[PDB]
């Protein structure tokens, strides 16, 4: 559920 | 060490002016995804409606790349999006100017990539008699590039489906479809293509 | 090549003096267009209408011209609309500072022309009784410089007819007529004449 | 041609800096002129009410004359207001902010006098109750300088009628009287006097 | 006449 | 039409 | 003459560095005072209520001395407040954003004084049931310093009594009294004082 | 002696290039504190609330150490804000920009820590219905880094119960809970843990 | 009296 | 008590 979050977003371009 | 990390961003922004921007030949295309988060007010007086939303926008640039074994071995690393160019994204049908909430930070890593999320909240153009049923409406919004042709800069949606597991639990519509469906025309006159991304939201009254 | 643009900004922008305006010995022609996208909001109790538009400008100076093949074969560049000078066509009977709703852009070509289409938000006089007809209500706004006659300035446009054609088909009101005409008035002391471009659009309520 | 204005405009702000303002050793005289546009709006709820006006404003400053003679015959020339030291003259009984609805240039001619009439909107304290009928309310407000007295800067009017040729045909109040005088003003304490501008405005709905 | 037109007024100390 | 979008209408001042 | 008013505008602000606030060794007074002029609006629905007013500080700097007949027997001049180093007083318990209402323009003086009273418009606490009463409401809001405590700005009145002088005749509230009171206060953890103005309006709706 | 101070201010501005953020091979961690104010307004319609709160900053850097026997044996100052780096913490669910309510100026004391209490007004997402209940209702809202994960930024309390002693006494609204919770939080994909403080409120309309 | 207008009371410390 | 107060709140982090 990490892409919902503005910090894992944006630290996990693979997954997002 | 903390300095190799300011060496580098040294040598990028005290390295030349700024990208120019993207011209033809050397394009440049960027990708959206809009998770959306609340529609807050709606207002049928005036067909405005108020929503907020994480925007996401992806890109990348030469001007930015750098080999990590030259910079204590650093992959990757935050920055103000005022240190950097970024794309002129923008709502056709907006209806006020848009407020962001959150800081405006890019991920910018060793290959060249930029990642930016900010949140805004928007006002745009919608006619939303007809939500206090169980169909709802539908509205939209086209997001495009404001002078770079589909040409200069190919826009693109990672997923069709806009994320909504992070909308607000108790707001007071709940949301039945929302796409990110990517749209491109030609005109009459001229050879090139004009791109945008159109957001359409299906949404009700809570009930 | 791609440094040529960034050459080709920094000898307009940095080794030239920015324009100062026309005089009346070196004129300046400014052409304005409308493209009008929603009527937003009529406030029956203060007589202010809100509309949401583009607007185009476009003018020409030698100051800003080059030859393409000293420059890599460049013939025009996209740059933020604070690097140069705009001129100041301004709304004669706004009631509040209009909104930005786009970036502000322009196109500069290397004969001297610069084109700029930002999006705006206005509010200006108009008595809006009767719009609950089919009769409905004109406001006019006229447009001119604040600063230069027409013997300085003259403001002429492409089309006397403001483009619908991104109106939103679905507002509260939709348009019966929609004029952009370019007017001239003297007055009884003075030589010189004095042009604005009068704004005119009927409209209802969507019945 | 225009080369010659960006020269003398060069000669005028880029080697010699900005006037300070007066002193009384070396006073300045300002004269002031409204232009009254509309009343847009009162709150018979927080006895305030909205004006849309032009600020006309004069005075002379023997730094800012040349030669005609010496810059191909320019008898004047248009430049950005923040070009200049402009006048602190305010509103004494404001209530919110002014808002600027046009654009700031002033007109500088060769004798170093100078013009300069932005378009404003004003809230200021006023009692509407009584405008529900035809005999009106008057209301007024004092302007004048902030932090320089009679010695300082002479404030002035031309004549004492508010122009009224332009304001707004359909507006949904009407201005019976409108009047522009210059009051002068000692303190028990202090020999300098206090200058003001006193704009009065009896007005009532339409009928 | 001139003198509530911005332009106008600005160009003509001497009328207005 | 063309002139009503924002980058069709800078990129071609012949038309718009 | 203003050669020497430029001459020590220039021998004040760049040759020296900015002054870097009141320390525990080198203290600094501030005395403050307030002059009300009205009470624009009220709002039991959330308990803010607006105030207009001016609000007059004064201070005193080494930093910024000269002598007089070194310059031309120059006194005292005005400045932009943006030139020089101004205080923290800020208002403990607003609700939004203090609005300015008119310049901020200092006057500095040949012993190094400045004294720069500007306009403000500022939404606080308070509950007013019992507006309409004849007795009103009592409201009252602090104000001090944000980061200095009383060992490095000792604040003062020169008056308990709040300036009404100048209090719009037709608003819609009476002031019954209005109290400016230094309080100084300590802390069981803490040796120095922290001190604050209270200011304290007892007022009626208008009959 | 008060240049001992102009002079140590530059040594860690000017001198040194600003610190770049956390990285991971030296992260940072951040501590969070509220003092809440006034629950202001509160929106049916639309489903926000209002606060006004203290939000207290801390956290500690290296580049800012220094020792007090060169600098007069100076130990802390203050400074602007603007002049050093600030954590990205920002509402994860606010639906207007933050209105900042005070200076904003920070303490930095000599082993490199700083403090920084701004004023502010958070406007965000809850559904009050049931406020004139005493079970009342409740509403939460999370704070956490923007960009920053658990590995760069690690978000600390000094306690999980609110500063209520400076919360407004004649409040529209009772507070019977107010707590600030540190809370931490795995994903699926990934290693890193996302910290955010939850801050919960339980109020109700004043008995 | 003056302390009410702000010219003179910037004027006049000793007053106001 | 002094940690509601902001002067007392950033002078002393050893309390707040």
């Amino acid at each position: 559920g990490c892409c919902s979050h503005p910090a894992c977003n944006v630290a996990h371009p693979e997954i997002c | 060490s903390q300095a190799n990390l300011m060496r580098l961003k040294s040598d990028l922004f005290n390295r030349s002016p700024m990208y120019p921007g993207p011209t033809k030949d050397d394009p440049l295309t960027v990708t959206l995804g809009f998770t959306l988060q609340d529609i807050v007010k709606v207002d049928s007086s005036t067909n405005e409606v108020d929503l907020v939303y994480y925007e996401q926008q992806r890109w990348k640039l030469n001007s930015l790349m750098w080999d990590p074994n030259e910079y204590g071995n650093i992959t990757d690393f935050r920055t103000s999006a005022a240190d950097i160019w970024t794309p002129d994204i923008t709502a056709y049908s907006s209806t006020r100017p848009v407020q962001v909430l959150s800081p405006q930070i890019a991920v910018v890593t060793h290959d060249g990539s930029v990642m930016f999320i900010p949140a805004q909240r928007l006002s745009f153009m919608c006619d939303p008699t007809g939500v206090d049923s169980e169909e709802g409406v539908t509205c939209a919004v086209k997001f495009g590039s404001w002078v770079y042709s589909g040409f200069e800069i190919d826009l693109k949606t990672d997923t069709d489906q806009v994320d909504l597991s992070s909308y607000y639990a108790s707001s007071k519509y709940e949301i039945l479809s929302a796409t990110q469906t990517r749209q491109v025309q030609h005109y009459s006159c001229c050879p090139e293509p004009y791109i945008d991304v159109n957001l359409v939201v299906k949404f009700r009254e809570r009930r």
